[PDB]
C-alpha cells in the first residue's frame, strides 16, 4: 500500500496549471486533473521517503488544501472486495465523483458492512470503465474521490451516482458532488 | 413527611367492594375512590409501621398496581416552593394522572421543570383543596392530583403548566371523575 | 501546577510562513506547525503572565480560531486514567496531526465523561509506542482533541480510527488527519 | 460460573408455590406486598433444571435467566461489597434501559461508570441485584433494604450516566422476603 | 357542563348489565351507541347519569365538551347542523401525537381544523366532542356520512402534522338511546 | 357503485369454530377464515342495509377488532393504477393471509399517496398470476392492508417483502404472514 | 427449501405436554421445546403437502400462535454465508434466543448487508456448538428463534447475546429474549 | 443524450464573461438583477469541453453538470410541455431537497408524483428547468416566466409531495435573459 | 398589492455609500437603512415596471442578497386577518428578521400557524407603526419586520408568537437596530 | 435600556479604524475587549454610542440586557456584580439549542441556571448579559475565574439539555475601555 497527498488547489489570479506543475516538478505527481469550468485543479502526489521533506518546502499560491489519502482499491481489498486496478486512465470522458458517507447512528462495523456490500455491488461496473479511486486517510465522515472515464456520459453520471445507493442507506445519508475534469 | 401507598385496583367480577373489608380493619386507609361509571378503585394508604407490617397477610385480587408515593407538597417545600397545606375533604373529586413522556431530559433539567411547575401552580392552588401524590422512585416522573371537582374548571386545571413540561405531546394528563366510597 | 495553552489555528493565503511567524512578535512559542504545502498553521502558546503580556502586541491576520486547551495528560489524571508520558520534542519525520471534534448529541455530562474515559482507556495501550503531544479544549462545546504524533504514515489511517465507537461511531466524530512540519523552514 | 433463573408468578398463593418447587433449590423468594405476585430466584444447575422440566408452576409464570450483578461487575473489573440482603424494608427497583443509537462500547463504558459510581455507596446498604441475562433491552431487578424516604434518591443516583430519567424506566415495589 | 364520553368493552363477560345502556329510564339526556357486531359500547352522558352505571370493563371515561362550546370560546361560529340518525352512523376517534409542539401551536391547529370542518361537514348530521384537560387531546366525531366520502377527510390529518402524527380509529355504530 | 366491507379480527380461545361461526347469527358472510391450529379468525362481511340490520343481533365475544375496509382495486382506481382482476372464490389449498401496517411517520398525505401509488405499481405485475382478494382500511391511521392469496408456500417469503422499500424499508412496515383456511371445517 | 409452522403454545390448565404431542401425532413434529419455569412450549412442524389440511382440522387449547417459518441456515446460505447444519441437538444445555431486528431508517438492502456481515462474523461460533435456527417467513420486523446447546452456559448466554452486536447496529437496534428449554 | 454544464459566476461583468466564453456554445445565459451573478448553461460537447480546458473564466466560477429536467421526466414516463423560455419576467427558483430517512424508491415515487402534478400546470407557462446531474442533496434550477404576484403560488405547488415546506429549501431570484 | 425587492448589501471597503447613487437615482426606493455599528445596508425597493426594467442596468458591488418580497399585511388580509395599515415613521427603527426552522411541517399546518400568528399579533399591533415583508416564494417561511423603536419593547416584540411557530428552537428571530439612510 | 453586544472581526483588513475601540472620546460609556492575539473585537455599548462606530466585518450586534435586571424581573436573586479586571479575563459565549422546547420551559431553565450560578459565581468577578428578543437566546459571560476551574462550569449545560444541546465558545480577552 502507498500513501498519497491530494493537493486541491483553487488557482490564484495570473497563475496557470503549468506554473503549479512546475512548482511540483521534483515530486512524483501521478495524476493531475483540472476541473472544467472553474479554477480548481487536483494534484495527486505519491509519497516516498523524501517527498515529505520536499513538500514541506513548497508554498503553492491560492486556496490550497493538502489531504492525506490512500488508494481506494486497497481499502476495498482490506474489506475483502476484489476491485480491478487500472494502470492508466483515458484522456477523455473523465468524471470526478466526490462521495461523503454520513450514516448517522452506526458503529464502525455497520459502516464497514454497508461499504462492503456497496463495493461488492459496484465492482462489476468498476471493472468495466477505467478509474482511479482515492479515500481520505483516517477521516470521518469518510470521503472518496473517484475519477472514471464514462462513455454515454451525461446520463451515466446520474446512473452511476444512483447505482446501489440503497446499500449505502439511500440518498439521504451520503452526499455526492460531480465534476467534469481533464488531464492537466 | 408521610409515605403512602396508592393501590389502583381492577377487581375480578366475583369480588365487589369486599376489597374495602380486605384493607379496612388492618390498614390506615386515607382515601377510597371509585372511578365513576366503572368498578376501578383507587385507594390511598398512609404507610405507617403497623400498616406496612400488616400488608404481609393482605392479597388484593384482580389486576392491582401498588405505587409507593410521597406527598408532592413536601417535595416542593424541599425545593423552596411554598404550596397551600389543605386537607381534601369534599365528597366530589376529580383525579388527574400525569406522566412525563420526554425521552431527552437531564436530571437537573427535570428538576428545573418541576420547580417551575410548582412555582407556576402556587398561585392557582390558593382557592382549592387538593392533594398531590408523586410516585416515589419511579422514572419517568409520575404523579396524581386529587382536586375539588368544579365543573368548567377541568380544562383549566388540566392544561396549567403543560408547556413547562415540554408541551401537549411530552406530558400525559388523564382526568377522571371519582366517587368517594 | 496545571499548564494551560492556546492553540491558534491560522488560515492565511497572503503571507509567507516567515511573515506568519513574525506576526507573533516576541511571544514564546511551544510548537509552530504548518500543513505540508498548504497555508494552514497551528501555533501553540503556553499561557503565563509573560506570554499574556507579549500577546498584547499580536494581531494575527486571516481566518484565526483561538482555542484554549489543556494537556490530555491532565484530562487523564482527572478521569482516573494513566497516560503514556508525552515526548518533549516533536520532530519533522513522520509528524502528523489528528484532530477530533465530538458531536455528543443527546448525551448528558456524566454520559460524555464515561465515553471519554472509555476512549482514553482504549487508546492508552496503543499510544505507548509513539512520540506525541495531545491537547483537549477547556470549556468549548463541541469539544476538540489535538494529537501531534510521530507515527509511520502506513499506520496513521488505522490509528486515527481507534476508539471511534467509544463516541458513537464514525458519524458522531469529525476526524481530520494532516501531514505537518515545523515552520519557517 | 452458573447463574440463576427468575420465576415471576402472579395468580398463585404462597402456599401453592411452596408446595410445588418443593425439591427445587431456591436462592431467593419474595412476595409483593398486598399483591398476588411472587419472585423466585432458583439456582441453575442440572438437578434444578431437571426438576423444573417435570413440574407445573401454579398461576401465570414468566421465566427469565438472570445473572448476579455482582458477578458481572467483577467480570468487568469492579468489586462490589456484596452485602447480604435483609428482611427489613425490602424494596425492588425494576429498571429498563433505553439504548438508542448507542454502540456496545458506549453501553459497556456507561455500565462501568455506573458500577464505579455506586460501588462506594453500596457499602452502607444490604442488597441483591440481578440482570436479565442476555436480554435486550437491558433489565435489572435490584433488591435493597433502605428507608422509604430514600426511594427518590436511590433511583436517581447515577441516572444521568445512562442518559437521564427519560431513558431509564424504573418501577418500585415493596416486597416481603419469604425466608 | 359535565359531559363524559365513556367507552366499555364487554367481550370478556358473557353476561352484563349493559342492557342499561338501552334503558331510557337509566339514560336520560344522553347518547348511547353500540359498535356494530361487537361487544363494545359507548356513551356521552352527564356525570350524574354516568354515576348510575358500574359496568365492569371500562376502556375509557374522558370528560368532553361539545365542539359548539369550544368554537364559541374561540369566537368561531359552527351551526349545529341536524341530529344524528342510525343510518350510516360512523364514530371517528382522533388522537393527535403533538410531538415537539406547544400549546399555542395546537390551539392554532385546532382553530384551523374547526374552520376546515365548518365547510366540510356543513351538509351532514354530526356531533363533535373534544376532550377537556386531557393531553394529548381526543376528538370524537359521530358523522352519519356517506361511506364513499370517508376518505376525503384524510387530508385534515395534515393540519396536525400528517397521517402519522394522528391515530385515527373508524367504527360503525348503532344508536340505542338519543335523548336531549 | 363502490363496495364497503367490515373485517372482524376475532381472537377467542374459549369457543369452538362452530360457535364462533354461530355468533354471526343470520349475517351474510363473504369470507370466514381461521389461522391453522390457532384460535384466530377473520370474518369479512359486505356492508349493505340488509347486513347492517342483521348485524344488530350480533355481539361477538373475545378480543375483537372491527375494521371498515374497501377493495384495493377501488384504491387503485382512485390512484390511477390498474390492478389485476381479483378472484371470486378463495380456495383452502395454498391459502395465505398477508397483513401490512404502514408506519408513515414524518410524511404528509400527498407524500403517503405517492408512496402508496409506487408500491401498487410495483406489486401490480407480480399479482397477475395469483388468485387473491385485497382490502385496505378506509379512514384508519395507521392504514392496514390485507391480502388473502392462493400462493405456493415456498414463494411466500419473497412475495411478502415485495415493494417494502416503497414504504421506507422493513422498519417502516409491520408485515405478518399466516396460513389460513375456511372455517368451520 | 423446507417450510415449517411454529406452534407457540401457552398450555391450558389440566393440559400437559403429552396431551399436545398426542394432538399432533399425525404431523411431522421435528422439534418440541418446553420452556423451563413456565407453561410455554414450542412445536416445530415440518410442512408437507398434506400437512396443511391436517393442521386445519386441529384446534389446540389455550393461547396458541401459528407462525410460518423457514430454516435459518437456508436464509444464511441465500445471503452467501456458509453455516454448518447440524443433524440433531445434544439434549443438554439447550438455550433459546429470540431476536427481533429493528433497523430504523434502513432499506431492505441495508438490512441484508447488516445480516450478511453478522452471519459471517458469527458462523465460526455457530459451527462450534450444535444449534437449530428458524426465521419467521415474510415477517417484518424480522424475527429468529435459535436453539443452541451451550457449555459454560450461564456466562455464555451473555457472551452469545452480545457477540458481534455492533454488526447489527448496536444494542439498541434489536431486541433479544433468552429462555432455558428442554426437549419435550 | 448529452446534457449541460452550468457555470455560476460571481464578481464578473457581462462583457468579461462574453469575451472569455467566446467560441463556446452557450445554451442559456442570464444575469441576476442588481447582482454580479451570472448563470451560463453550456452544452457538453467534445469541442465545448476542449475549449473550456484552455480558458480562464473571470471572477469566481462554480461549475455543475446539469441535466434538462424535461429529459429526466421523459425517462420516467412523464411528458412535460416544452414551452420556450422568454425574457419578460424571468424568475429563477433554486430548490434543494432533504431526503433523510428515504429510500431510492421513495425518492423516485415522489419525483413521479410531482411531475404528474405539475404537468398540466406548466401548459400555461414558459420555463426551463435543470437538475444538478448526479448530485446529492438534489438541486433544481427552475426558470419561469410568471407574474410577480404568483411567486408564493408557484413555490408551494406540490410542496407536500417531498415532505412539506420544511424539507424543501427554495430561493427566488429575478434574472435578465441575455441574448 | 405591491411587489417589493429587499437588498441586503455588504459593500466593499472601497465603496462608501455610493450604492445610494447606484440605486436611489433610477429606482423607487421605499426605505434605506444601515445596520447600526456596521456598514451593512438594507434597501426596500417598490417594484413598478420602470424600476424592474431599470434594475438590469444596475450592479451593486459587494456581498449582496436580493429577496423578492410582499407586504405580509396583504397576505394576512387575504387569509382573513385584519392588520392596521399604517406607514412607517421616520423615527428610529428596529428590524426583526425571522425564519422558520421546523423540518416536519405540512403546508396546511404552516398556514394554520401563520394565521394564528397574525391573529395573535393583531391586537398588539394597534399601538405601533410597522411594515412586514415576507420573502415571496421562499421556503422555509421568512420575513422582516420594520417597527418603530420603543425602549424596553424589543424583547416583547421578538418574544411574541414564537410558541405559535413551534418554540424558541424552531423559529429564528434576529433583532437589529437600523439607522435611516 | 439600549445595550448592544457587538462583535467585529478585522482579520481581512490590514488597516482599520478599530483603534476607536480604545478611544475614550468615542467610547464614552461601555466595555470594549480584544481577543488575545487575534484581530477580533467585542464591545457592550449603548445604542447611541454604537451609532458612532462604522466598522467593516461586523460579526454580530445583539441587543442585550444585564443579568441583574433579568433576575429582578424574574424576582430571582442575583449576586452583586464585582467589577471585572484584566487578569484571567475570559469570555464565554453560550448559545442553547432549544429544539422541542417551549417558551415557558426555557424560562424555567433560565431561572434554574440563574439560581445555580448564584452560588458558583459568588466570588468571581463577572459580567453576564442575556440577549433581548433573540431566538435562540445568547448568553455572554465575562469572567475572572481561574483557568483550572473553567472545566467546572460544564454541568451547567445539563440545565438546557446536555453538553450538545448548547454551543459553547471560550476566549481569552483583554480589556481596552471599561467605563
Ligand atoms: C399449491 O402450491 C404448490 C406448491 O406448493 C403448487 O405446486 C407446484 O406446481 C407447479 C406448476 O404445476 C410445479 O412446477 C411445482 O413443482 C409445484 N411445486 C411443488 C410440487 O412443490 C400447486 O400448483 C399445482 O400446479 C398448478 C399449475 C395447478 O395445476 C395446481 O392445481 C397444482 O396443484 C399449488 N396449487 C394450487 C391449486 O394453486
Ligand atoms: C425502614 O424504613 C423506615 C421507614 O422509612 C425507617 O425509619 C425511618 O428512618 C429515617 C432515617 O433512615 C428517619 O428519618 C425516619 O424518621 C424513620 N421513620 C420512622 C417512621 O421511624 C427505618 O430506618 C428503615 N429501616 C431500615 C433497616 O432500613
Ligand atoms: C351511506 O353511504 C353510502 C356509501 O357511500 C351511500 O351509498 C352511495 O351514495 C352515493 C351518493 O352519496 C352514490 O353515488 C352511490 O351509488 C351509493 N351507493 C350505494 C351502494 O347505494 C348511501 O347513500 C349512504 N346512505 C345514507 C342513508 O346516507
Ligand atoms: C410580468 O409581470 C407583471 C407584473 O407582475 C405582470 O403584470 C401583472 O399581471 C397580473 C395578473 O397576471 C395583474 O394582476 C397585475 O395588475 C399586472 N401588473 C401590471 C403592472 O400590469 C405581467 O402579466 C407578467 N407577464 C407575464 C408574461 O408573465
Ligand atoms: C489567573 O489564573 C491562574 C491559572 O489558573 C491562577 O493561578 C492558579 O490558581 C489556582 C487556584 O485558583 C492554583 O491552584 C494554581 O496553582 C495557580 N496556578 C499558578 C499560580 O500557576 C491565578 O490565581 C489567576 N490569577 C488571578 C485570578 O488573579
Ligand atoms: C472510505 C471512503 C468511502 C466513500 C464511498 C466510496 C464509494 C465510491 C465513491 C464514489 C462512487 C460513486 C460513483 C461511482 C462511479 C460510477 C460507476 C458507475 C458508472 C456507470 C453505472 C451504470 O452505467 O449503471
Ligand atoms: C447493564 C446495567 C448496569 C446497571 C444498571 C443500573 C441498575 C440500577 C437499577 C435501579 C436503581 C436503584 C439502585 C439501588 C440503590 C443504588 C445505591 C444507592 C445510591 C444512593 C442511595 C441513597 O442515597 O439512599
Ligand atoms: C429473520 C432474520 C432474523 C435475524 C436475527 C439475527 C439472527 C441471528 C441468529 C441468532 C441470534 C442471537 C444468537 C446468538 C447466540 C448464538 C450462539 C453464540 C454463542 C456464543 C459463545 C461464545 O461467545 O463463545
Amino acid at each position: 500500500s502507498d500513501q498519497y497527498t491530494i493537493l486541491d488547489v483553487y488557482k490564484a489570479s495570473n497563475v496557470s496549471v503549468e506554473d503549479y506543475k512546475d512548482l511540483l516538478k521534483d515530486l512524483d505527481v501521478v495524476h493531475s486533473f483540472k476541473v472544467l469550468g472553474s479554477s480548481r485543479v487536483i494534484f495527486v502526489v505519491k509519497m516516498r521517503e523524501d517527498s515529505y521533506e520536499k513538500l514541506s518546502k513548497i508554498n503553492l499560491p491560492g486556496d490550497v488544501y493538502s489531504i492525506p489519502a490512500g488508494d481506494l482499491s486497497d481499502k476495498m481489498q482490506s474489506v475483502g472486495v476484489e476491485w480491478k486496478r487500472w494502470d492508466d486512465l483515458p484522456d477523455a470522458n473523465l468524471t470526478l465523483f466526490e462521495r461523503t458517507l454520513e450514516l448517522k447512528g452506526e458503529p464502525l462495523e455497520g459502516l464497514a458492512s454497508h461499504m462492503k456490500a456497496f463495493g461488492e455491488k459496484v465492482s462489476h461496473v468498476m471493472e468495466l470503465y477505467p478509474n482511479k479511486g482515492f479515500y481520505l486517510l483516517g477521516r470521518t465522515p469518510p470521503k472518496a474521490f473517484v475519477i472514471v472515464s464514462l462513455p454515454f456520459r451525461c446520463r451515466q453520471v446520474r446512473y452511476g451516482s444512483d447505482f446501489a445507493l440503497n446499500y449505502l442507506n439511500g440518498p439521504g445519508d451520503s452526499s455526492t458532488k460531480v465534476e467534469f475534469v481533464a488531464k492537466a | 413527611p408521610h409515605n403512602y401507598l396508592i393501590m389502583d385496583i381492577e377487581p375480578p367480577k366475583s369480588v365487589s367492594e369486599r376489597d374495602i373489608l380486605n384493607l379496612l380493619s388492618p390498614l390506615q386507609v386515607k382515601h377510597s375512590f371509585r372511578v365513576t361509571g366503572s368498578t376501578r378503585l383507587l385507594i390511598v394508604i398512609r404507610l405507617d409501621a403497623q400498616s406496612y407490617e400488616k400488608l404481609d397477610e393482605i392479597t388484593v385480587p384482580g389486576k392491582v398496581e401498588v405505587i409507593p408515593a410521597v406527598n408532592m407538597a413536601d417535595t416542593m417545600e424541599r425545593c423552596g416552593v411554598s404550596w397551600p397545606r389543605v386537607e381534601l375533604t369534599d365528597d366530589n373529586v376529580t383525579l388527574f394522572e400525569s406522566e412525563s413522556t420526554l425521552t431527552d431530559v437531564t436530571k437537573e433539567q427535570l428538576k428545573a421543570m418541576l420547580i417551575g411547575y410548582g412555582e407556576h401552580m402556587s398561585g392557582l392552588l390558593q382557592a382549592h383543596r387538593f392533594e398531590y401524590y408523586q410516585a416515589a422512585g419511579a422514572t419517568p416522573h409520575r404523579h396524581f392530583v386529587f382536586v375539588n371537582s368544579v365543573p368548567d374548571e377541568i380544562e383549566v386545571f388540566g392544561r396549567e403548566g403543560v408547556d413547562i413540561w415540554g408541551g401537549p405531546g411530552e406530558f400525559v394528563v388523564k382526568p377522571q371523575y371519582v366517587t368517594r366510597i | 501546577l496545571q499548564k494551560h495553552y492556546i492553540i491558534y489555528e491560522v488560515r492565511n493565503i497572503e503571507k509567507t510562513p516567515e511573515e506568519v511567524k513574525e506576526e507573533m512578535k516576541d511571544t514564546d512559542i511551544l510548537y509552530s506547525f504548518k500543513a505540508l504545502g498548504a497555508p494552514s498553521y497551528h501555533i501553540v502558546v503556553e499561557v503565563n503572565p509573560r506570554n499574556m503580556r507579549k500577546l498584547e502586541e499580536v494581531e494575527l491576520k486571516g481566518k484565526i480560531r483561538m482555542v484554549p486547551v489543556v494537556n490530555m495528560v491532565d484530562v487523564a489524571e482527572t478521569l482516573g486514567v494513566s497516560w503514556p508520558r508525552s515526548g518533549a520534542r516533536l520532530l519533522d519525520v513522520n509528524l502528523t496531526l489528528i484532530e477530533r471534534t465530538l458531536n455528543q448529541e443527546g448525551l448528558t455530562s456524566q454520559e460524555s465523561e464515561a465515553h471519554l474515559k472509555g476512549f482514553m482507556e482504549e487508546l492508552k495501550d496503543r499510544l505507548q509506542q509513539y512520540n506525541y503531544q495531545a491537547f483537549f479544549t477547556i470549556g468549548a462545546s463541541p469539544p476538540k482533541m489535538y494529537i501531534y504524533i510521530n507515527i509511520p504514515y502506513e499506520e496513521v489511517d488505522k490509528f486515527a480510527c481507534i476508539g471511534i465507537n467509544q463516541f458513537g461511531g464514525p458519524a458522531a466524530v469529525n476526524t481530520t488527519v494532516s501531514f505537518i512540519s515545523s515552520f519557517p523552514k | 460460573n452458573k447463574e440463576y433463573l427468575l420465576l415471576d408468578i402472579r395468580d398463585a398463593t404462597t402456599s401453592e408455590i411452596i408446595s410445588a418447587l418443593r425439591d427445587v433449590e431456591i436462592e431467593l423468594k419474595v412476595k409483593a406486598k398486598g399483591i398476588a405476585r411472587h419472585l423466585i430466584v432458583v439456582k441453575q444447575n442440572d438437578a434444578n433444571l431437571q426438576k423444573l422440566g417435570e413440574i407445573d408452576i401454579p398461576g401465570r409464570s414468566c421465566s427469565t435467566p438472570v445473572e448476579d450483578l455482582d458477578n458481572l461487575m467483577e467480570d468487568i473489573g469492579i468489586s462490589w461489597p456484596r452485602n447480604e440482603l435483609t428482611n427489613v424494608n425490602v424494596t425492588l427497583f425494576e429498571r429498563t434501559l433505553d439504548l438508542k443509537d448507542k454502540t456496545m462500547e458506549q453501553f459497556w463504558s456507561e455500565a462501568k461508570a455506573y458500577g464505579q459510581l455506586v460501588k462506594p455507596v453500596l457499602s452502607s446498604f444490604t442488597y441483591r441485584a440481578f440482570k436479565a441475562n442476555g436480554a435486550y433491552p437491558p433489565k435489572v431487578y435490584f433488591f435493597v433494604n433502605l428507608p422509604r424516604e430514600n426511594l427518590n434518591d436511590a433511583s436517581s443516583k447515577g441516572i444521568d450516566i445512562f442518559g437521564g430519567p427519560g431513558k431509564a424506566r424504573t418501577t418500585v415495589q415493596y416486597v416481603t422476603k419469604l425466608s | 357542563q359535565d359531559l363524559v364520553f365513556a367507552e366499555w368493552d364487554k367481550g370478556s363477560s358473557h353476561e352484563h348489565a349493559c342492557s342499561a345502556l338501552r334503558n331510557s329510564s337509566v339514560i336520560e339526556k344522553g347518547l348511547t351507541v353500540k359498535e356494530v357486531g361487537t361487544s363494545k359500547f359507548a356513551a356521552v352522558l352527564s356525570e350524574p347519569i354516568l354515576a348510575r352505571l358500574k359496568f365492569h370493563g371500562l376502556v375509557e371515561a374522558v370528560p368532553v365538551v361539545e365542539v359548539g362550546t369550544v368554537m364559541k370560546r374561540l369566537n368561531v361560529s359552527i351551526p349545529p347542523a341536524q341530529d344524528i340518525s342510525d343510518n350510516n352512523l360512523t364514530l371517528i376517534k382522533m388522537s393527535p401525537k403533538l410531538k415537539g409542539q406547544t400549546l399555542q401551536q395546537i390551539d392554532a391547529e385546532l382553530r384551523y381544523l374547526g374552520e376546515y370542518m365548518n365547510t366540510v361537514l356543513q351538509k351532514c348530521s354530526h356531533r363533535v366532542y373534544i376532550s377537556k384537560g386531557t393531553f394529548p387531546p381526543k376528538i370524537y366525531v359521530f358523522l352519519n356520512m356517506p361511506l364513499d366520502q370517508i376518505r376525503q377527510f384524510y387530508p385534515s390529518l395534515d393540519i396536525f402534522g400528517g397521517p402519522s402524527s394522528t391515530k385515527n380509529e373508524i367504527s360503525y355504530v348503532q344508536i340505542l338511546i338519543l335523548r336531549n
